RNA sequence: UAAUUGCGAUAACGAACGAGACCUUAACCUACUAAAUAGUGGUGCUAGCAUUUGCUGGUUAUCCACUUCUUAGAGGGACUAUCGGUUUCAAGCCGAUGGAAGUUUGAGGCAAUAACAGGUCUGUGAUGCCCUUAGACGUUCUGGGCCGCACGCGCGCUACACUGACGGAGCCAGCGAGUCUAACCUUGGCCGAGAGGUCUUGGUAAUCUUGUGAAACUCCGUCGUGCUGGGGAUAGAGCAUUGUAAUUAUUGCUCUUCAACGAGGAAUUCCUAGUAAGCGCAAGUCAUCAGCUUGCGUUGAUUACGUCCCUGCCCUUUGUACACACC
């Protein structure tokens, strides 16, 4: 309910971060992950993403 | 710089240089008289309205005549 | 190529096959020269030529000969790839693919 | 079938608004040499002035000549849409206006020195030289001269 | 013995149907038309100035035979080209809306082409019929 | 007597393989017409990033691939024989829809 | 719901990493071992794989349903559509991460590192799989790090 | 090149060691045999296997080998 | 009755469905004559198969091709196996076997492998390099 | 041998990691299972022309039949097979035939020991120690900056033209992505030169966008060796879109301005087949912004099938005053 503490984040960085480090550079966000690149390279292997070639 | 327009001495010229050579060509026209190009293809079309030469192929890139006979 | 060999027609009633083989019989340059280590001036040393190679250095010559004689022109690229033919058929001392045949063989026949 | 038996009345580089404009080149492009105008201005005034398209400028005498350079000077009144001229809702008129061969530079410097005057960060590149439009610099625009 | 446009060329059957245009002549062209690019990926406006909207109505109404249903989008798609954006790699932008939608209800109001459900214009019943006479004259021009 | 669809999915593809012939084998005993199941393309979910968490190295990219297999079935039964099959036919990761038209 | 089937599959998997990190913070004393998303349509399964699970149902069920009801109104499902299942996890010698949390374990009592690392290789060995390697790795003696390598048994790598 | 590794080396030399007798000239038949009387876990090293078993099925016809 | 017969004609992306029956005579690609399509000087490529054996094998057939993928070339290189394997299907499940044979002699005499396809695949692109072989220029400097 | 890959030799024997094997993908299957969310043929209804049977089409509740093409799942197939040479005549190598495939079939993924005092505390609620901790180096708000330009380098994009530019027509892909408590990909109709706008529609997706009707190309025409209709930098004016906000122009469009560049010196990069190169498209970052990257397909050459000369690498022998090791 306090003015001066916001500005408008509803678009761009800022307004997304990653959701287990709360980082805003190097986000993924195909297919909803919103998750940033190397986190992402330390989950794969339990969310599912396998490399095959 | 060339000729584009035909002043009738590059008319009569080329009227008596169809027999002169065989291969008939944009190119072979330039060379052997200084025309610019666009009048030697609009001859190439008057001649070819009336044939002292025979067309040999007609692609648009270039076109191949030679003598009637 | 059809172009060419139309306008190879049109200036000589012979084959156009047997011109385009003709050119290339005329223009494998015989006699090529190598390379050799040569402590100082890094020497060169004449050595004759496979046919296969003789073959590929000839179409080479006739299509560079061709590039370079049509690239800013009004003469097509068929016209200038036939009057190479036609005078590498008869060899007259105008084709450059004679005459990079005729100076591969004189520097040959300077460095054996 | 378009050959042209004419003679004499071909003529070399003539003269039309303050410039040389070639003689045995074609009618449009001769306009474009015409600075102030280029290919597509130029190619419409001479369809819209019934100008015969096909060929040089020799013949293409006088009074199709004057047909020409009028609809160059007045081309709202004949059917040329407001969009088509090269300023239009200009400085502090409003009426849409087409520059020609000295008025294009003449004008440009104006609204150079216009904005100059009125001390716009444009008016700072512009006076130093520098590159107006906003461009890197850092790697860029060596060798002014 | 059995014609159709499948069964004629394509360049000179356009010819022949942009000349027979031309010869009727009821098309109604809209006043632009020696205005436009026919495209924001042009430069040059077309130079064949006294045919090439018939030209055009020609070459929409042979699509619309040899397809089911299509509308501006799939004309403009088609007719666009390669945009040169200077010193940038070229793209394919699509072609003018306003010239495809003034030459297809023009065929419509000739008669050729009408509205098909599921959205769409399709061919027409007299529409078919003239384009296949001339696919005829085009095939028995031989002498 | 009602006209439904079953549609399954999965990413492994051997318990999507045995879900399928459990389903088939299941309604082959209980015949409705035949209906065998039909195999939809594969959907390669592709994520490709660097391997580098910082940005030093020889620039080595990596491609992580997810494989989405979907089946589906036709079944015309009725209301506790589509019920029977939608309970007792269920493995861990396949998930499976169940829709009346 | 309505959502594409791609993105719910990847929802899913997204769903199963959040729930392993959940319980490996939390459930960390008593050896978890893996969890499993048993999903079924009406009250999904959630199949804990832990060692003292005694240790999750240790005082009457109290853990388990606080667990229960944290992973329920931290994924905003309905109540009762998830329940926490315990297994004792078999052949419990031959998990890794069960073998990592008791050398963690050993390591924050203050065990040497040799002891504790040969204690783990040898009861994997006489637990019955076919290789085992442990390399612990950091500061361990001096300033400069040092890595340990304790290799018994039979190994593949590629 | 196609030189064959110890794994097939090895394995067809058992092979020929204890099923001579009911071992054939054939890839085919000879592949058949590997299919039924080994377990193996692969296809194409199943061929290999089969491939070299031929080969020293010729070589032990047209004469005694050392190994 | 109507005793057809159906084949296929692949390039690197081009697939050529050919329908081969029993009829007048007459060999036609997407609703229209083999005279009328567009590759140009391939024209004759496509006539290579008709032309080699002899129009009079084909005057009593009815052939139509349905083409799918692949730009213009891989068209009309498929047209051509379409044209010359439902050939060689339709003098297997019909006509004699010499005949079938003598047509795979001249086939295999003359051929750009026509009943065999190319193997030739586009192989995948690598990370590093713009191309699938060649990579990026690098400085040292 | 691509390979401490094997044949063999033998104070060594028996093993292990790596390589290989393995896995994914691209190729073949008119053999199996199938399939209006992929097709094909016939049947009805219907449209043209020819009419003499026919040819080209359209058609969702018109059905019937099938799986060749399309998708998959289960399998099969190649193991250098056969033959001829060559080799102590062994491992193997070369050539030909057959074959979809005979450079470990092609391409990747994974990939040992030991290290670097390589990079990263600016990915991490991973972190020890130090610093700061309330007019804080926390966090937040306003406005700038990261773009600033005498210059020097590195990736690239346009080009320096007729094997071309332009203008018409012809006309063909594949990988993929897409909205729920949100507002995504958008068909179709209409307005507009254009960008774009508006009214609807379909799609949570093999179904709809989308046959992504892509570009290079093909044909017919204009131009014409002229820094020219090549080239489109630098500028001025206006019209739109995104955004709270565009001024040091976000971009898009329109008109006008129309510069260097005439094939690039010393040097130097990549590359052996559907590869190079040309050509575009999708995705990523993304409210908007590709000249970037990651993939995809389209068109598709030349020249080797070698050598250790340059740059290096592996093994053995040898010399060493080196061991932070030839810097
Ligand atoms: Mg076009
Ligand atoms: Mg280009
Ligand atoms: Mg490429
Ligand atoms: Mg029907
Ligand atoms: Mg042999
Ligand atoms: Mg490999
Ligand atoms: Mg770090
Ligand atoms: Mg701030
Ligand atoms: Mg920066
Ligand atoms: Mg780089
Ligand atoms: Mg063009
Ligand atoms: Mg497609
Ligand atoms: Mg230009
Ligand atoms: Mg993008
Ligand atoms: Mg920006
Ligand atoms: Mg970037
Ligand atoms: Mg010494
Ligand atoms: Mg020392
Ligand atoms: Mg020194
Ligand atoms: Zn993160």
């Amino acid at each position: 309910e306090n003015v001066w503490f916001s500005h408008p984040r509803r678009y761009g960085k800022g307004s997304r971060q990653c959701r287990v480090c709360s980082s805003h550079t190097g986000l993924i966000r195909k297919y909803g992950l919103n998750i940033c690149r190397q986190c992402f390279r330390e989950k794969a292997n339990d969310i599912g993403f396998n490399k095959f070639r | 710089q060339h000729a584009v327009i035909l002043d009738q001495e590059k008319y009569d010229r080329i009227l008596k240089e169809v027999p002169t050579y065989r291969y008939v060509s944009v190119s072979v026209l330039v060379d052997r008289l200084k025309i610019g190009g666009s009048l030697a293809r609009i001859a190439l079309r008057h001649l070819e309205k009336e044939g002292i030469i025979k067309p040999i192929s007609k692609h648009s890139k270039q076109a191949i005549y030679t003598r009637a006979t | 190529i059809k172009h060419t060999l139309d306008i190879i027609n049109v200036l000589t009633d012979q084959n156009p096959i047997q011109v385009v083989v003709d050119a290339i019989t005329n223009t494998g340059p015989r006699e090529d020269t190598t390379r050799v280590g040569g402590g100082g001036a890094a020497r060169r040393q004449a050595v004759d030529v496979s046919p296969l190679r003789r073959v590929n250095q000839a179409i080479a010559l006739l299509t560079i000969g061709a590039r370079e004689a049509a690239f800013r022109n009004i003469k097509t690229i068929a016209e200038t790839l036939a009057e190479e033919l036609i005078n590498a058929a008869k060899g007259s001392s105008t084709s450059y693919a004679i005459k990079k045949k005729d100076e591969l063989e004189r520097v040959a026949k300077s460095n054996r | 079938s378009l050959v042209v038996q004419e003679q004499g009345s071909f003529q070399h580089i003539l003269r039309l608004l303050n410039t040389n404009v070639d003689g045995n080149i074609k009618i449009v492009y001769a306009l474009t040499t015409i600075k102030g105008v280029g290919r597509r201005y130029s190619n419409l005034v001479c369809k819209k002035a019934d100008v015969d398209l096909h060929k040089r400028a020799g013949e293409l005498t006088q009074e199709e000549l004057e047909r020409i350079v009028q609809i160059m000077q007045n081309p709202t009144h004949y059917k040329i849409p407001a969009w088509f001229l090269n300023r239009q809702n200009d400085i502090t008129d409003g009426k849409d206006y087409h520059t020609l061969a000295n008025n294009v530079e003449s004008k440009l410097r104006d609204d150079l020195e216009r904005l100059k005057k009125i001390r716009a960060h444009r008016g700072i590149r512009h006076f130093w030289g520098l590159r107006v439009r906003g461009q890197h610099t850092k790697t860029t625009g060596r060798r002014r001269a | 013995p059995g014609v159709s446009v499948r069964d004629v060329a394509a360049q000179d059957f356009i010819n022949a149907y942009a000349s027979f245009l031309q010869r009727q002549g009821k098309l109604e062209v809209p006043g632009y038309v020696d205005i436009v690019k026919t495209s924001s990926g042009n430069e040059m406006p077309p130079q064949d100035a006294e045919g090439w909207f018939y030209k055009r109505a020609a070459s929409v109404a042979r699509h619309i035979y040899m397809r089911k249903q299509v509308g501006v989008g799939k004309l403009n798609k088609l007719y666009g080209g390669a945009k040169s954006r200077g010193v940038r790699p070229y793209k394919h932008i699509d072609a003018s809306g306003s010239i495809n939608r003034k030459v297809l209800q023009a065929l419509e109001k000739i008669g050729i082409v009408e509205i098909s459900p599921k959205g769409g214009r399709r061919i027409s019943e007299n529409g078919q019929r003239d384009l296949d006479r001339i696919a005829a004259q085009t095939l028995e021009e031989d002498e | 007597i009602i006209k439904i669809r079953i549609t399954l999915t999965s990413t492994k593809v051997k318990q999507l393989e045995n879900v399928s012939s459990n389903i088939v084998k299941n309604a082959e005993q209980h015949n409705l017409v035949k209906k065998g199941p039909v195999r939809l393309p594969t959907k390669v979910l592709k994520i490709s990033t660097r391997k580098t968490p910082n940005g030093e190295g020889s620039k080595t990219w990596e491609t992580y691939e997810m494989r989405i297999h979907k089946r589906y079935i036709d079944l015309e039964a009725p209301v506790q024989i589509v019920k029977r099959i939608t309970q007792i036919t269920i493995e861990p990761g396949v998930d499976v829809e169940v829709v009346v038209a | 719901a309505l959502i594409s089937k791609k993105r719910k599959l990847v929802a899913d998997g997204v769903f199963y990493a959040e729930l392993n990190e959940f319980f490996t913070r939390e459930l960390a004393e008593e050896g978890y071992s893996g969890v499993e998303v048993r999903v079924t349509p009406t009250k999904t399964e959630v199949i804990i794989r832990a060692t003292r699970t005694q240790d999750v149902l240790g005082e009457n069920g109290r853990r388990i349903n606080e667990l229960t009801l944290l992973v329920q109104k931290r994924f905003k499902y309905a109540p009762g559509t998830i329940v926490l299942y315990a297994e004792r996890v078999q052949d419990r010698g031959l998990s890794a991460v069960a073998q990592a949390e008791s050398m963690k374990f050993k390591l924050l009592n203050g065990l040497a590192i040799r002891r504790a690392a040969y204690g783990v290789v040898r009861y994997v060995m006489e637990s019955g799989a076919k290789g085992c390697e442990v390399v612990v790795s950091g500061k361990l003696r001096a300033a400069r790090a040092k890595a340990m390598k304790f290799a018994d048994g039979f190994l593949i790598h590629s | 090149g196609r030189v064959r590794t110890k794994t097939v080396k090895r394995a067809s030399k058992a092979l020929i060691e204890r099923y001579y007798p009911k071992l054939t000239l054939d890839f085919q038949t000879n592949k058949r045999l590997c299919d039924e009387i080994a377990t193996i876990q692969s296809k194409r090293l199943r061929n290999k296997i089969a491939g070299y078993t031929t080969h020293l099925m010729k070589r032990i016809q047209k004469g005694p080998v050392r190994g | 009755a109507v005793p057809s017969v159906q084949t296929f004609g692949k390039k690197k992306s081009a697939t050529a469905v050919a329908h081969v029956k029993a009829g007048k005579g007459l060999i036609k690609v997407n609703g229209s004559p083999i005279t009328l399509v567009e590759p140009e000087i391939l024209r004759f490529k496509v006539y290579e198969p008709l032309l080699l054996v002899g129009l009079d094998k084909f005057s009593n057939i009815d052939i139509r091709v349905r083409v799918t993928g692949g730009g213009h070339v891989s068209q009309v290189y498929a047209i051509r196996q379409a044209i010359a394997k439902g050939l060689v299907a339709y003098h297997q499940k019909y006509v004699d076997e010499q005949s079938k044979n003598e047509l795979k002699k001249a086939f295999t005499s003359y051929d750009r492998t026509l009943l065999i396809a190319d193997s030739r695949r586009p192989e995948p692109k690598k990370f590093g390099g713009k191309g699938a072989r060649s990579r990026f220029q690098k400085s040292y400097r």
